[PDB]
């Protein structure tokens, strides 16, 4: 699959050789072309994966993730060029270089055939994200956010590395196909328990799991808009993809090692949904929303059924699109009024009607209105959990009630009521912002038209 | 369009329940200085209104006449 | 129920629009003569809602009451159903009496 | 009781200004300067959609099994079948409780 | 809504407000006009029975007892005018109210329609710009050294002055904007 | 004379039923005057910027900034581990987890025991 | 219902239980009993697709009414004789059920009284 | 359509119409500038009743703080006109 | 159709509205009377409700308190 990797590496010098006032145009055009090329990976088989070479392969789980990454790059470029107008040419090129390097690392991460190569790329994604956050964030807290983003990740991933090399000394291979075909059960010993924890905790902190999630509100609030987009839409899904890959060697230990994580996921989903009800910062609300949806995904991965895996795949794709759109919507208001307080600017439907329509559609997809793929993933996970235990419908049910509430709360706070009298600098929406919202939302409904493309290998 | 208010001096409480209210208040040494402001609610085309039963049987007479003539026709239509 | 319930709501809306968007029945006086067609429609709708014989509401509500009477059923539920079908006529009477009978109680600019 | 002279005067001045502002909201006769068959509803809104739906149902939907399933017609004594021509006998000599 | 409030209400103000509230709730109880007039005259007699009490302590005790009786006997569902804070049309037309500064952001093609209106708007903006500094100076002069003590504003006093802080009061959207 | 109204947290005491406003002192009048003076000073400061013709943007409110900061960033620096804080943290952060763990473990053990005995009625149970 | 007042307030021993009814053999008091015949065949009722609850001993009249309704479609006021016949059959069925209830009540009360009287005679 | 566009003359006519139906005010002696307390010799309770009668006439409520200050028919007419955006 | 405000008088009424209201009230009452004349059993009941006490023991098959 070098036909996708090489054009991004070519985006790099194309950006660094462009004329000073053509960087955005060229980057956007060729990013969109690369997304169009990557669209061909959706032609998948029913039996095995597309094994391109000894190094790269494509499954029915990673292809929609690659398509989402390549589609998110142009949207990030469109969202970034407004607040970077005053920047120097070299620093703008460096920012675009960070975005391109992040895309390259993600593309290679989602298609690596070996687990150590996957680990190396999945750690390599850290550097551009940290640089973006700590260099182009707006407030002084960004520095702290960066630290919280880094060590929380590494404290999870350093044990995993050890486990990985240990496994290669035991079975002789880390190739995923060999690992799947030559699978052997895990006995019930303390050594196996700690191997399970080492294999699981890095992905758990990536999702993130409730209790290990404190880095996420900081990092996703303090980051620039493109950073928040790529953190919510793609980088959270690394944990889910890695967990679904790694669980093939953890049976039957998972059968009882999942209980603390299942309890944490369900109760913390309720807790983060409740937290969303009392939030003064609009970005923090969206971050805690991401935490709740990812708790659902964790439950789906932990119960290990075909329906739960399909639901997890659909939910990851849908959440990526929806959360990126919500972050962009909040960023428009922030750029207008330079404040993230939700109750500062009210009654925006009177001043910006089309943006209010975009807000309504985004909040409708957040609460999983049928037949959106958000609802499809949520319903598949809920059905699988009901099969796992009939009592789960209580907690899941409560979540469905809370989500809508806070979702509509957000809308009602920003669009309805009366406008703030002293805010007189609310200009009409630009074509760029409307196009960004449309390019977020139209693929969601188009995917609803054909849902088997995001349902995964199961 | 281009209509004026009626003369204010035609509004009298005479012949209205407001008269009864005034007579009852005068037995207590009191007075009601706002009755003429309410006299229009009883004065003109609002003077009388039907009762609940009278309202329920609004179009009963015409309906009964039609029913009677139809039944009379029916009874002497089977004589064919 | 769809027919006469929609008609009753439409008659209420007609009254509200006539009296400058007023919705309180305590400020609606004698509309029996001032609003003849609305009065006729509301009276017919109230009679249909109360299951008056051979109207639309009769052919469902009357059979429902008879079926509730003649079944092996909870006795308290039967009693509450009968009390509720009395209260139906009661509140229909309230609407008609306060909105259409008597003397006007709306502002003088008619 | 009542307004103080300062409050009264400020009210008069604000009232004059407000009445001027409300008068200025009126439109002059040219203000909206704009810059530069009978039964066709039944054809474009009933006939064309019904043509498309009938084509789609007749030649595409019913090209696969069990896509349009109708419950079987009721059969009563004394009926005759259209396909086979078989007739159904009568009903067991009613006791005639006249 | 228009008048600046005082630091406190006086005894007479409280009595009058209680009188108005009691009459309104009694009208809510007495639906018919003649009955309401009768009981309103009775209420007025009851109110002016103790009008000439020279002992202020007894007056406030009577007011306290009257307010307790009102709270016991209030109508749970009193009549509210439709546009009053509890009415059915209280804030119905707030979504149609658009601030005037939005007109500054219209595209020139939109402003090509309505030329005379926008010329008048330019005249009003010129007047506001010319008056602002004089308004500020007058407020600076008339304000006591320890800051203002009420929310009352002064009128214009000079030859061609305008009352200070007039723009947002004069350019209210409307009561029925659209 | 009449039945008494007693206030609660979610249905508070009316002003006209408040004893404190029926027995007043000149000190109370002075306090009310000071309160109105503070409100008037704030109102003038706001209205001076609100009516400014050269003012474009957002009139920053220090009270809103203080509220959001107190709700977000001032909480941890003012936290002390106390018996109340420790007990409430332990309860509301641990008790629900073990409650739900016990519930789910009991339910799944019962279901598994039923499945081993072969009496669960799993007919037509194809999808999971 | 008065039967409800008799059962709930009076002696419930002599009152029939609707759920447990009858308690006496169908040929206990009668010398011989005719078997309640059926006119409609199972196949006819299946072809008419009546309902599982309308397939009672009056199903033939219902089948006739349905056929007449289908034949006289636009004239929806032509099936009066058939509807009346079906109603009469259902009325006779309800009357028979009432007769069964009264028979059960009389049998219960008489049997209890006769047993008590025999025991009382044996007690002296 | 809806209600006609209320004018200042109509408002003044209705205010005077209400005031001449009050039994405590002499019709001839009443003018648009007459003070309720000084010219007409009424007390505060009568003023409250007058304000309530105005509220009933025009179908909207006048808050107590604003209603206390109105003392002649002209102030009432001006307050109503200002409330309802009447300029002609 | 133009109908102007009245200010404390009875509103203006057109003949058509009264005609329509009277006609529809009359037709409702005619329908009620006609349907009662033709379908009285729908209200008063069609079949006689029997009194169980008047059933002899011969048809109910209870023995004469001996066996
Ligand atoms: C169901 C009807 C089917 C109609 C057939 C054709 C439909 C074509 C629609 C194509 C996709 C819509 C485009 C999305 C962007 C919105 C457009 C926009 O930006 O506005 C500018 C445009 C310009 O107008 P304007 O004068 O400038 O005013 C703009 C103002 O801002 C204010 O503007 P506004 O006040 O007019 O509001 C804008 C509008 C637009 O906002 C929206 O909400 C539209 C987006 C849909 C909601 C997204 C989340 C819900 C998840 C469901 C996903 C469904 C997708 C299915 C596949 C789609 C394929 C792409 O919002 C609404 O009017 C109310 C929304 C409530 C919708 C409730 C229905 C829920 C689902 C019900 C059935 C859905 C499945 C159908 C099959 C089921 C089994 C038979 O606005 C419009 O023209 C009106 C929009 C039309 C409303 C469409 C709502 C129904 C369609 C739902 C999905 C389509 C299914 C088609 C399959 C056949 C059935
Ligand atoms: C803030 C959120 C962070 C992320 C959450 C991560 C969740 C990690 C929780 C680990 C889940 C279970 C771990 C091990 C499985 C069983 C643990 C033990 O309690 O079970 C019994 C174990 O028995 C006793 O409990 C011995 C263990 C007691 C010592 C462990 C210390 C736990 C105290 C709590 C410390 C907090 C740890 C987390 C720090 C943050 C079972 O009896 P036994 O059959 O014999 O053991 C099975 C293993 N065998 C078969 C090899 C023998
Ligand atoms: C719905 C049912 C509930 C309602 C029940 C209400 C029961 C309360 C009835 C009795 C209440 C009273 O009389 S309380 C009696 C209070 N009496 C006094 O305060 C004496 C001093 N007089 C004055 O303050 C002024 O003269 C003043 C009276 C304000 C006139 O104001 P003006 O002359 O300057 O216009
Ligand atoms: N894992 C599933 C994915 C899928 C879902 C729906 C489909 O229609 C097709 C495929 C297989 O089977």
């Amino acid at each position: 699959m070098l036909k996708i990797i090489i054009p991004t590496t070519m985006l790099l010098p194309m950006t660094w050789m462009s004329k000073h006032n053509m960087i955005w145009i060229n980057a956007t055009v060729h990013s969109l072309l690369i997304s169009l090329i990557s669209l061909s990976l959706l032609n998948q088989l029913g039996e095995n994966s597309l094994n391109f070479s000894l190094t790269f392969f494509s499954d029915s789980l990673s292809a929609p993730l690659l398509v989402l990454t390549t589609w998110l790059l142009p949207l990030m470029l469109m969202a970034s060029q407004s607040h970077l107008s005053k920047e120097t040419t070299t620093r703008k090129k460096l920012y675009i270089t960070m975005l391109i390097l992040l895309q390259l690392f993600l593309i290679m991460t989602f298609t690596a055939t070996e687990l150590i190569l996957f680990y190396i790329l999945f750690e390599a994604t850290l550097v551009p994200t940290l640089i973006i956050i700590t260099r182009w964030g707006n407030q002084t807290e960004r520095l702290n956010a960066g630290l919280y983003f880094l060590f929380y990740t590494l404290a999870g991933s350093l044990p995993l590395l050890v486990a990985l090399v240990y496994i290669q000394n035991t079975t002789g291979s880390l190739n995923f196909l060999i690992i799947h075909y030559w699978s052997h059960p895990l006995s019930n010993s303390w050594s196996n328990i700690f191997m399970w924890l080492a294999c699981i905790m890095a992905f758990m902190v990536k999702m993130p799991l409730y209790g290990l999630h404190l880095w996420l509100p900081k990092a996703h609030v303090e980051a620039p808009i493109a950073g928040s987009m790529v953190l919510a839409a793609v980088l959270l899904k690394l944990g889910g993809y890695g967990m679904m890959r790694i669980t093939t060697i953890l049976n039957p230990l998972t059968n009882y090692m999942a209980y603390p994580f299942l309890m944490l996921s369900m109760w913390g989903m309720i807790m983060t949904s409740s937290i969303c009800l009392r939030q003064t910062d609009l970005k923090s609300l969206i971050a805690y929303s991401s935490v709740s949806h990812m708790a659902l995904v964790i439950v789906a991965i932990m119960i290990q059924t075909p329906w739960s895996f399909m639901g997890a795949t659909a939910l990851m794709i849908a959440h990526g699109l929806t959360s990126s759109m919500l972050f962009c919507l909040a960023n428009t208001n922030y750029e207008r009024v330079h404040s993230r307080t939700m109750i500062l600017a009210r009654g925006l439907q009177t001043l910006l009607p089309l943006m209010a329509t975009w807000w309504l559609v985004a909040s409708l997809t957040n609460l999983a209105l049928p037949p959106s793929i958000n609802l499809i993933g949520e319903l598949f996970i809920i059905t699988a959990s009901f099969s796992w235990s009939n009592i789960t419908i209580i907690l899941m049910g409560m979540n469905m009630m809370i989500t809508a509430l806070y979702s509509l709360y957000m809308l009602i706070t920003t669009q309805r009521g009366k406008y703030t009298h002293h805010i007189n600098n609310i200009k009409p929406s630009f074509t760029r912002e409307n196009a960004l919202m449309a390019l977020h939302i139209l693929p969601l409904l188009l995917l609803t038209l054909n849902p088997k493309m995001i349902l995964g290998p199961l | 369009s281009k209509m004026e208010l009626p003369d204010y001096k035609q509004w009298k409480i005479e012949g209205t329940p407001l008269e009864t209210v005034q007579e009852k208040l005068a037995a207590r040494g009191l007075r009601d200085p706002w009755g003429r402001n309410e006299a229009w609610r009883y004065s003109g085309g609002f003077a009388n209104n039907v009762s609940f039963v009278g309202a329920l049987l609004k179009g009963f007479k015409w309906g009964f006449a039609a029913f009677v003539v139809a039944v009379g026709a029916e009874y002497y239509l089977e004589s064919q | 129920h769809a027919f006469f319930k929609a008609m009753l709501f439409m008659c209420s809306g007609s009254i509200i629009h006539s009296l400058n968007d007023e919705q309180d029945i305590r400020k609606m006086g004698g509309l029996y003569k001032a609003m003849p067609f609305t009065t006729t429609a509301l009276i017919i709708g109230s009679l249909a809602l109360t299951g008056m014989p051979y109207l639309t509401g009769f052919y469902s509500k009357d059979l429902i009451i008879e079926a509730v009477n003649m079944s092996y059923t909870n006795a308290w539920a039967l009693l509450m159903t009968l009390i509720a079908t009395s209260l139906t006529a009661a509140y229909s009477t309230r609407i008609i009496f306060f909105a259409f009978l008597g003397k006007p109680r709306f502002p003088p600019l008619v | 009781s009542g307004y103080t002279p300062d409050e009264k005067l400020r009210l008069q001045q604000l009232r004059e200004l407000r009445r001027r502002w409300l008068k200025d909201q009126e439109l002059s006769p040219r203000e909206p300067v704009l810059p530069p068959r009978h039964s066709i509803f039944a054809v474009t809104h009933v006939l064309i959609p019904v043509w498309i739906i009938h084509y789609y149902l007749k030649y595409h939907v019913t090209a696969k099994p069990y896509t349009v399933v109708e419950r079987k017609p009721r059969i009563f004594p004394g009926d005759t079948i259209l396909e086979t021509g078989e007739v159904i006998p009568l009903m067991k000599e009613f006791p005639d409780q006249h | 809504a228009f008048s600046a409030p005082a630091a406190y209400l006086t005894h007479q103000q409280k009595v009058l407000r209680l009188y108005k509230r009691a009459l309104r709730h009694l009208e809510s109880w007495c639906v018919h006009r003649d009955k309401y007039r009768y009981f309103a005259c009775l209420m007025r007699a009851r109110f002016d029975e103790h009008k000439n009490e020279k002992d202020m302590v007894k007056a406030t005790q009577l007011l306290r007892q009257a307010e307790e009786e009102f709270w016991y006997g209030q109508h749970p569902q009193p009549y509210i005018f439709p546009e009053s804070p509890g009415g059915t049309s209280y804030e119905r037309y707030e979504c149609y109210k658009v601030p005037e500064w939005c007109l500054d952001d219209w595209h020139p093609s939109e402003k090509a329609m309505y030329p005379d209106y926008f010329a008048k708007r330019e005249q009003w903006k010129r007047l506001r710009r010319e008056s602002w500094e004089r308004e500020v100076k007058q407020l600076q002069e008339e304000t006591p050294p320890g800051g203002p003590r009420t929310e009352a504003l002064p009128p214009a006093r000079k030859e061609g002055d305008l009352p200070p802080l007039w723009w947002h009061i004069v350019t209210r959207p409307r009561e029925r904007p659209m | 004379s009449f039945p008494k109204y007693k206030p609660s947290r979610l249905a508070t005491l009316p002003a006209t039923l408040d004893p404190a406003e029926y027995d007043i002192s000149p000190e109370t009048r002075k306090a009310q005057a000071e309160r109105l003076a503070i409100r008037s000073r704030l109102k003038r400061e706001y209205l001076l910027q609100y009516n400014d013709p050269n003012r474009l943007g957002v009139i920053e409110d220090p009270a809103l900034i203080r509220w959001t900061y107190a709700r977000s960033a001032n909480i941890y620096p003012n936290f002390r581990p106390t018996p109340k804080t420790s007990l409430l943290g332990a309860l509301f952060g641990i008790g629900p987890l073990f409650f739900w763990y016990y519930v789910f473990k009991t339910d799944r053990d019962k279901k598994e025991k039923l499945i081993q005995e072969g009496k669960l009625d799993q007919t037509f149970n194809i999808s999971y | 219902g008065a039967h409800l007042a008799r059962r709930y307030l009076g002696d419930a021993s002599k009152e029939p239980d609707p759920l447990r009814m009858p308690t006496f053999p169908p040929d206990y008091g009668f010398p011989e009993r005719k078997e309640r015949e059926m006119v409609a065949t199972q196949q006819e009722m299946n072809d008419a697709q009546l309902m599982l609850q309308q397939r009672d001993y009056c199903a033939h009249y219902l089948i006739q009414l349905l056929k007449c309704k289908r034949d006289s479609f636009p004239n929806f006021l032509a099936c009066k004789h058939e509807q009346h016949d079906w109603d009469y059959c259902e009325h006779l069925d309800y009357v028979k059920r009432m007769k069964e209830f009264e028979r059960e009540r009389r049998l219960l009360q008489r049997k209890k009284r006769r047993e008590q009287r025999e025991a009382e005679m044996a007690r002296g | 359509s809806d209600a006609p566009p209320l004018t200042l003359e109509a408002i003044k006519d209705r205010v005077l119409y209400v005031l001449k139906l009050y039994d405590k005010i002499d019709p001839e002696k009443l003018s648009v500038n007459s003070h309720f307390m000084k010219d007409l010799g009424l007390d505060s309770l009568d003023q409250v009743e007058i304000i309530m009668a105005m509220e009933d006439e025009f179908g909207f409520e006048i808050p107590d703080i604003d209603a206390e200050k109105l003392m002649c028919p002209q102030e009432i007419v001006d307050y109503i006109a200002d409330k309802k955006d009447v300029y002609e | 159709v133009h109908i102007e405000p009245r200010y404390r008088q009875f509103p203006q009424l057109t003949r058509s509205q009264l005609i329509q209201a009277e006609f529809f009230s009359a037709t409702m009452w005619f329908w009620i009377l006609w349907r009662f004349w033709h379908d009285s059993d729908a209200v008063l009941g069609h079949f006689p409700y029997p009194d169980p006490s008047q059933w002899t023991d011969e048809e109910l098959g209870i023995l004469p308190d001996d066996e």
